[PDB]
């Protein structure tokens, strides 16, 4: 029973049109001198939000926005036959801080995420409470004694309890702190993209480099405990199969719509998955930014397999590991799991580990 | 002298692309390798060189971005608006020796930790008022700067 | 650095006196100095004769009024004020005797919707100490009112104690923040004041000084 | 027996913000004329005080606070079995040199480490002292007599005896200074760095796009010099009197959390969970640092962590050589490197480093 | 309407040891304008009124000579006024009429630092809120008035 299960990810697609600044560039970031490009951990966390995989297998996203007057009709429309819109109006103006008139514009301190589950169950509280004759002093203090029973509500907005939420107003400032379980990093690419050339020498001489193409790595791991409280007190089984929704996710996912470069033959470039008691990321195995051979893929499997060998050697680290790569690179010596399939590996993680 | 709130209508009216790009300067003068710069404050008087360093700071910290400095005319009662100084001191988010050591600074190295404060506080202020202090700028109206903000502080408590 | 007293002033209606001597009864907009230590007077019951407990009293204690503003469902409610057409049938025509007129009239005039924090402290020359106050606000012994006997309290006198530097400081503390605050003490930022008559004279009974309150607008 | 363990660690983060500053900027320092990233020693020792390898091996961290009502009211419950309320209060009010009512906000002057431990014991004094219709004064006066078992309650504050305390009122004044018996520093890269910067947004599902503001998030990636040295003779002495075995104890303790802890700032959007490189120890006559071997800020081939390394070493020789050092010293590094000179005892693992250390540097 | 000079006095007094550090810095009075410190001291007394903003940087400047330095004693209840700055400094016993001399000749800012040095090396005892008049006007009539007290001093003691 370890408590953080960590997810490295080498995957393979295009390096451009991913993630750019405020001056049409791709987004990037300098790792052991060298230039490599780079997908922020928001972006990530968006796309697999809002991709199809998380609508049909973890449930609805989180309604992120400023906008009280909009969320208030949408919330009249989707509630409005649940409760009094008089109960749906002093909810969310308990919880955001904010009156709620029918005035053309209502604006929060910042964009927060609204699970509308949440909001609902509040609505029931705060009905209850005037059928009981409760001020919303004490409405507030009763709600503070028992708090998984509001994240029991997280189900259905579970990219919350993944990355977290912060409250700067309303009652959600003591009953809507969500503290994140899931840590994720920038993708960043094991290798230089930049083409490894001085032109000048270059043209006196008139491994092979990918340019279409580029190697990623995607570092993410899961605090189980932390699932399990943020969603309500849910046992490690359900903390488990959302871990491993998010190795898919982390696995396969492109913002925008670009995709792997080999999306139609494998599954999967490079995953391996490892329970542990802390936390560590394998971005070390790239400091020396990997050279190409074929491409950079198998450089890069050779790296992470090299380091990972070296660091777990070096620390103790005799945790349950499992990795799934079909290239034929020199092993992993350590008692690595290999996985046939990217399911298999799925359902390894399904299974705290064993199966 | 220089129209105020017509520099500043202008800048809230330019297109972002030309607003982001403007934005991007480290320093005052590198507005002077930018185009957008020259077409937005050509009507207020650039081409007069009296006003040239006095809207090369203006503009640097409206730099800062589109809505960062809120302008808010003053209230008929009152003689003049509200303070720069006054307007980061209420803002809470900045401290005392930000402030001091922003009125030590050195031309220059001044206008740059100026923009952070602002970007960082999102002051409410009269801008004209801002505007002139700008205009200016020199031992007095630092000084100036440091009182609003350390009298202001002390008020409020 | 200093304790203080909170209490809370609050009734549907509230008269704080105006120097007069006629039979119209007018009312200023926030407790006088008078008024406070009358209810403090009546807390600890104190009769009128006693002038060594009022000047006790009134060496000992200074006071800081804020003007709390209502709020009834999101919406402000200004205090409003209000003149009654205040009748005397049998009053007395002379202080000695019995003859007395038919009937005699009176307008006195009352605070609707008002509400106040003050808060109390302790001077260097005191001859009481906190305590004691707190004790009689909890449980007074003649009957307090807001102004006039017709002028229940509809929360509590006592609403808190606790410790701070400046008045502004202390009231800082204790909800509805935002009321203007007029206060015998002085508060760095701030330098105007307001002129009344609320000192009470002790020696001299039923008579008024001058004197100064400092303002610290909200 | 030398008295000063010496370490070095040599720790490379991927893009991430560590520690930042009251502007939400990377903090930085000069050295050798050029920008290193830095990341302060009291992140560090906060991340080790609240880490959970402290929590297993070492004990409760102190408990920092300025709130004399909040703080009292969590010794109430947590003492309240052992001894009666206003024995408890009454030691509050005398460590604190603030008067305990039921007031709900009560305030030390400045924000200071309270060991629960330390407190039971001192409760137990008071307890005794009135019983006794002793005065406080001379209370004082007896405690004064014997400070070493008070520091003795400082194993079950471990932190505190590590890194010193102040207090500026109550009897703490004359009974609680403690002298921190670890010497940590800013930790700093081997290399310059000029910072990235993140643009970013927040989209509002609520709106249609358009045209955004977006903020800047600065952040970077580097390789670290964490140095740190451990004074055993003041440990052992700020823990009551333990032996040197306890001292070696804790201080492996800290060479494991030195070179595995990193602070949690951004972690959950960066998530720069990364181990040491290189870990050195070195018992020592007098401290000394290794930071000068990167006056000469590293350049970098095949990324900064190698040239890191080995840079550390060729100093490391030139030191020891130098300033003639015999004493003790072990290695642990994750790559295979040029080999340091020969006097020092290279480890294949972190762990077999710490047995040395445990061991007096013999083993 | 009247700078209360009093009152400035005590508080300088109790001023707490970091701020009077920080106010010890100066080299020159209107230094005093770059530190917050001194605004938070003089703003009880009436430091946003222009009249009296010259005076009070001079009262602050002498006072920082040090905590006590400028020993305030009370005039006796026969005598219309109490001990002048320059019988004091001639009491003394530590000050030479040469440096009143360059005094009451030196150019403005000089003089003022010229004055705080004499009155470190003196730590004079004299009738306070009279020295701060004499701060608040500070002219031909008062330097020369300095130089007479001075020397008829000297003379009989």
């Amino acid at each position: 029973m370890s408590n953080f299960i960590n997810i490295h990810v080498l995957i393979s697609h295009s390096p451009s049109c991913l993630n750019r600044d405020d001056m049409n560039m791709q987004k990037d970031a300098i790792f052991g001198g060298k230039r490599r490009v780079r997908i922020s951990s928001q972006s990530l966390k968006r796309a697999m939000r809002k991709s199809g995989y998380y609508a049909q297998n973890i449930g609805e996203s989180s309604l992120r926005t400023i906008h009280l007057a909009q969320l208030r009709d949408v919330l009249r429309q989707k509630l409005g036959e649940r409760f009094d819109q008089k109960i749906i109006d002093k909810t969310l103006a308990l919880l955001s801080g904010k009156s709620v008139d029918e005035a053309e514009k209502i604006s929060a301190d910042a964009v927060t995420p609204w699970v509308v589950g949440e909001i609902a169950w509040f609505c029931e509280q705060v009905a209850k409470a005037e059928a009981d004759n409760l001020d919303d002093k004490k409405l507030l203090k009763v709600l503070k004694e028992d708090i998984a029973a509001i994240r029991v509500n997280l189900q259905q907005g579970v990219d919350i309890a993944l990355s977290g939420r912060m409250a700067t107003s309303g009652m959600m400032t003591e009953l809507g702190k969500v503290d994140g379980a899931m840590s994720i990093a920038h993708a960043i690419t094991t290798h230089q993209v930049d083409s490894d050339i001085d032109w000048f020498t270059a043209v006196d001489d008139l491994g092979t480099q990918e340019f279409s193409s580029g190697v990623f790595y995607r570092y993410a791991n899961i605090n189980l405990a932390q699932l399990q409280e943020n969603l309500g007190g849910a046992s490690r089984e359900q903390a488990l199969e959302i871990a491993t929704h998010v190795v898919h996710m982390l696995a396969t996912e492109v913002p925008g719509a670009k995709q792997r470069t080999y999306a139609a033959f494998n599954p999967a470039d490079m995953v391996m998955v490892n329970f542990s008691d802390m936390p560590l990321s394998m971005a070390n195995a790239f400091e020396k930014a990997v050279k190409a051979k074929d491409g950079f893929l198998q450089p890069s499997i050779q790296a992470f397999n090299q380091y990972w060998d070296r660091v777990a050697n070096g620390y103790g680290l005799n945790g349950a590991a499992a990795q799934f790569s079909l290239s034929d690179v020199d092993p992993i010596t350590a008692q690595v799991k290999q996985m046939p399939t990217l399911e298999q590996l799925k359902s390894w993680v399904r299974n705290n580990g064993e199966a | 002298e220089i129209d105020a709130m017509a520099l500043y209508r202008a800048w809230q009216q330019l297109d972002n692309g030309s607003c982001a790009q403007i934005r991007r300067v480290s320093e005052p003068d590198e507005l002077r390798d930018i185009p957008a710069f020259y077409r937005l404050v050509q009507p207020f008087g650039w081409e007069n060189p009296r006003h040239q360093q006095a809207l090369l700071r203006m503009v640097f910290c409206l730099s800062a971005g589109k809505n960062v400095i809120r302008h808010q005319d003053k209230k008929s009662e009152q003689t003049t608006g509200i303070s720069l100084g006054r307007a980061l001191a209420n803002s809470g988010r900045i401290n005392e020796r930000r402030i001091f050591q922003l009125i030590r600074a050195d031309r220059t190295a001044d206008m740059v930790q100026l923009r952070r404060l602002l970007t960082h506080a999102e002051p409410v202020l009269d801008w004209p008022l801002m505007a002139r202090m700008l205009t200016w700028w020199g031992k007095r109206e630092r000084q100036q700067l440091l009182e609003d903000f350390v009298l202001t502080t002390n008020k409020n408590a | 650095m200093r304790s203080y007293l909170i209490l809370r002033l609050a009734g549907p209606m509230q008269a704080w006196g105006q120097p007069t001597f006629e039979g119209t009864r007018p009312t200023g907009r926030f407790p006088t100095r008078s008024g406070l230590l009358g209810l403090l007077g009546a807390c600890l019951g104190i009769q009128r004769d006693d002038t060594s407990s009022l000047q006790a009293l009134s060496e000992s204690v200074q006071f800081a009024v804020r003007c709390d503003e209502l709020i009834l469902d999101d919406r402000r409610v200004s205090v409003t004020g209000l003149r009654d057409y205040h009748t005397v049938l049998g009053a007395r025509e002379d202080y000695r005797g019995l003859k007395s007129h038919e009937t005699i009239q009176t307008w006195r005039e009352y605070l609707c919707d008002a509400s106040f924090t003050v808060a109390l402290w302790l001077t260097p020359h005191a001859t009481m100490v906190i305590s004691e106050l707190e004790k009689a606000v909890l449980k007074p012994r003649y009957t307090p009112y807001l102004g006039r006997r017709s002028c229940p309290l509809t929360h509590p006198l006592f609403l808190g104690t606790c410790q701070a530097s400046d008045p502004q400081k202390a009231l800082l503390n204790y909800e509805p923040v935002g009321g203007d605050i007029y206060s015998e003490e002085s508060v760095t930022g701030h330098h105007l004041k307001f002129t009344a008559r609320d000192e009470p004279m002790i020696t001299l009974p039923r008579q008024f000084a001058s004197r100064e309150w400092y303002v610290i607008k909200g």
